[PDB]
């Protein structure tokens, strides 16, 4: 267990892709999705109401 | 039941009584709604306005 690397892979990869769902979660919300801006308060500043 | 407002405005400002427009008659003068508003009817009556 102290020489092996990827002895614990089974638990290292959970937890890797438990992050890796949370981090794509995060960096997901400066996506633009075909709005003019990334920002809500951006977009509530620079356009009109409607 | 349904209401009905009246007023005199000119060609040009008639276009800014419609939801979600802004402009001088519109923000101080008649606030129509960011929402349903109903029928909007104008007709030129320069005859007996002008």
């Amino acid at each position: 267990l102290s020489s092996t690397a990827s002895a614990l892979g089974k638990l290292q990869d959970v937890v890797n892709q438990n992050a890796q769902a949370l981090n794509t979660l995060v960096k997901q919300l400066s996506s633009n999705f075909g709005a003019i801006s990334s920002v809500l308060n951006d977009i509530l500043a620079r356009l009109d109401p409607p | 039941n349904v209401y009905a407002d009246s007023f005199v405005i000119r060609g040009d400002e008639v276009r800014q009584i419609a939801p979600g427009q802004t402009g001088k008659i519109a923000d101080y003068n008649y606030k129509l709604p960011d929402d349903f508003t109903g029928c909007v009817i104008a007709w030129n009556s320069n005859n007996l306005d002008s």
